[PDB]
């Protein structure tokens, strides 16, 4: 209402300030995009197991990427970073976060409670306690208000596509959350209803299909290739009636862009 | 920023985390408030308080100056303010509070709150004990331990919220969604309390709270608040109190003050005035910022 525009403007400012370093993986001696993809897929599973909000998943990924933007991490410790990130995101975002004991349990006893808690402190120090990061999800829910009329399949499909983007650092680290959300919303709208990025959102965001095209071309390929991806937890998650079974929908063969 | 530079002066309050201390920076002379955390890991309340205060730099929001760590302690270093509004109202027991100061404080509280809301923060514990005043006439929102960053549109958040006397009817009736309007309700209760120096709705239970509100503003029906009779905790057996003369709610208020209070206490959160809109209310046409009339 009175604050929708102010909040959008503020989130557009903060997503630039909260953006991880695009080239960080090249600077990591021991970890790879593939290892990151495995971790994020596991976080999706953890989110499923404990019925966490999508927003929590998106925050944890932001924390991890920001952390890895300045901290070298060995492959054996990557899951510890992810576990602490998810614990922090849950404390920030959830009404009822899982207990620390529960995070210790889902590492399959790889780490101790002390390690998890010490890692929590380290992540907070590295991120300088700056946890209120904008996410793809936060932009998506704003964009959804521009539907004519509202369509649950569009919303769930946009969320699915936004989540798929979390898995693959190449190429998605180069795009801002507001842009990924724009691409996801357009692609979902087009798949379900045949409609396109609405003019009301051009007025809100300043983005056009032209400006969204590079991200949209990438997202379309990710969508087309999703059944073949090594990581499948997101596809499995979005089979659920909670998300209207949207991972069952067929992607469009072409976009006309 | 390290603990060796601070000299503790005296206890100035109690919260979660525990006791709050006044301290002095030995090198700069700056007087600060120190909030100490004993180290389930870092408390969610602390995580939210720190993360949100770091974004919220505004003259009417208490300033978080530093966070000092250790393995086992976490200190939050805040700007020091001399008194809270509750203690100020108690000090004004027989003088009353000058209208120019009530007006100034409300205007400043609305400014701080508008800033919070425009930065997607809900405070959720606005009460006089959490509003701090200084010797230069400022009032500032404090204690963000119960705050949260919200989304557009909101989803369902914690149902505990807001200390009972200041709790909005949409929380009391169990609505799945609440948003910025909950903070405006609290400020409306605080506005009334500045004028009368007694809580507007001093309930002891959720139902007592609701009935106190209903006896003051009338029991809401579908015309005044569409959807109310279908809310989870609405009961058809609720007494249907008439709405009294609104001028009797806070008798000293004049036309403009009454108008503003009535808009802050609208039942329907949609209709309830925003902090941003309230800044332009004619009640503030002559607003100034004088110092408090009493030694703090
Ligand atoms: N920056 C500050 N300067 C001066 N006093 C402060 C400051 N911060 C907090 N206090 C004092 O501490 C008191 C309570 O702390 P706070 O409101 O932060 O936590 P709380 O959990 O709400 O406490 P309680 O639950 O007892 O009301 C306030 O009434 C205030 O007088
Ligand atoms: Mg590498």
């Amino acid at each position: 209402p009175d604050y929708h525009e102010d909040i959008h403007t503020y989130l557009r400012e903060m997503e630039v300030k909260c953006k991880p370093k695009v080239g960080y993986m090249k600077k990591q001696p021991d970890i790879t995009n593939s290892m990151r993809a495995i971790l994020v897929d596991w976080l999706v599973e953890v989110g499923e197991e404990y019925k966490l909000q999508n927003e929590t998943l998106h925050l944890a990924v932001n924390y991890i990427d920001r952390f890895l933007s300045s901290m070298s991490v060995l492959r054996g410790k990557l899951q510890l970073v992810g576990t602490a990130a998810m614990l922090l995101a849950s404390k920030f975002e959830e009404i009822y976060p899982p207990e620390v004991a529960e995070f210790v349990y889902i590492t399959d006893d790889t780490y101790t409670k002390k390690q998890v808690l010490r890692m929590e402190h380290l992540v907070l120090k590295v991120l300088t306690f700056d946890l209120a990061a904008p996410t793809v999800n936060q932009f998506l829910t704003q964009y959804f208000l521009h539907q004519q009329p509202a369509n649950c399949k569009v919303e769930s499909l946009a969320m699915f596509l936004g989540e798929l983007s979390l898995i693959d650092a190449d190429p998605y680290l180069k795009y801002l959350p507001s842009v990924i959300a724009g691409a996801a919303f357009h692609l979902a709208l087009y798949t379900v209803t045949g409609q396109s990025w609405p003019e009301s959102l051009i007025r809100k965001t300043g983005y056009t299909l032209e400006s969204l095209k590079p991200c949209l071309m990438d997202l379309h390929q990710t969508y087309l290739k999703a059944p073949q991806h090594a990581q499948q937890s997101i596809r499995e998650k979005y089979k659920n009636s909670k998300y209207h079974g949207v991972s069952l929908l067929n992607p469009p063969e072409t976009l006309n862009l | 920023g390290s603990m060796e530079n601070f000299q503790k002066v005296e206890k100035i309050g109690e919260g979660t985390y525990g006791v709050v201390y006044k301290a002095r920076n030995k090198l700069t002379g700056e007087v600060v408030a120190l909030k100490k955390i004993r180290l389930e890991g870092v408390p969610s309340t602390a995580i939210r308080e720190i993360s949100l205060l770091k974004e919220l730099n505004h003259p009417n929001i208490v300033k978080l100056l530093d966070v000092i760590h250790t393995e086992n302690k976490l200190y939050l270093v805040f700007e020091f303010l001399s008194m809270d509004l509750k203690d100020f109202m108690d000090a004004s027991a027989l003088t009353g509070i000058p209208l120019p100061l009530i007006k100034s404080y409300l205007f400043q509280l609305l400014q701080g709150l508008a800033f919070c809301h425009s930065h997607r923060v809900l405070h959720r514990d606005l009460k006089p004990q959490n509003l701090l005043i200084n010797t230069e006439g400022a009032i500032k929102l404090a204690d963000f331990g119960l705050a949260r960053a919200f989304g557009v549109p909101v989803r369902t958040y914690t149902h505990e919220v807001v200390t009972l006397w200041y709790r909005a009817p949409e929380i009391l009736l169990g609505c799945k969604y609440y948003s910025t309007a909950v903070d405006i309700w609290s400020l409306g209760c605080i506005f009334a309390e500045m004028v009368t120096r007694r809580a507007l709705f001093p309930g002891d239970s959720e139902i007592d709270q609701l009935f106190r509100i209903f006896r003051t503003l009338g029991t809401p029906d579908e015309v005044v608040w569409p959807g109310v009779t279908s809310m989870p905790d609405y009961k058809p057996s609720f007494p249907k109190w008439a709405r009294q003369d609104f001028s009797k709610v806070v008798p000293p208020l004049d036309e403009d003050g009454r108008s503003l209070l009535s808009q802050m206490l609208h039942y329907d959160p949609n209709k309830r005035i925003s902090a941003k809109a309230a800044l332009a209310h004619p009640f503030f046409q002559d607003v100034t910022k004088p110092v408090p009339h009493l030694r703090l």
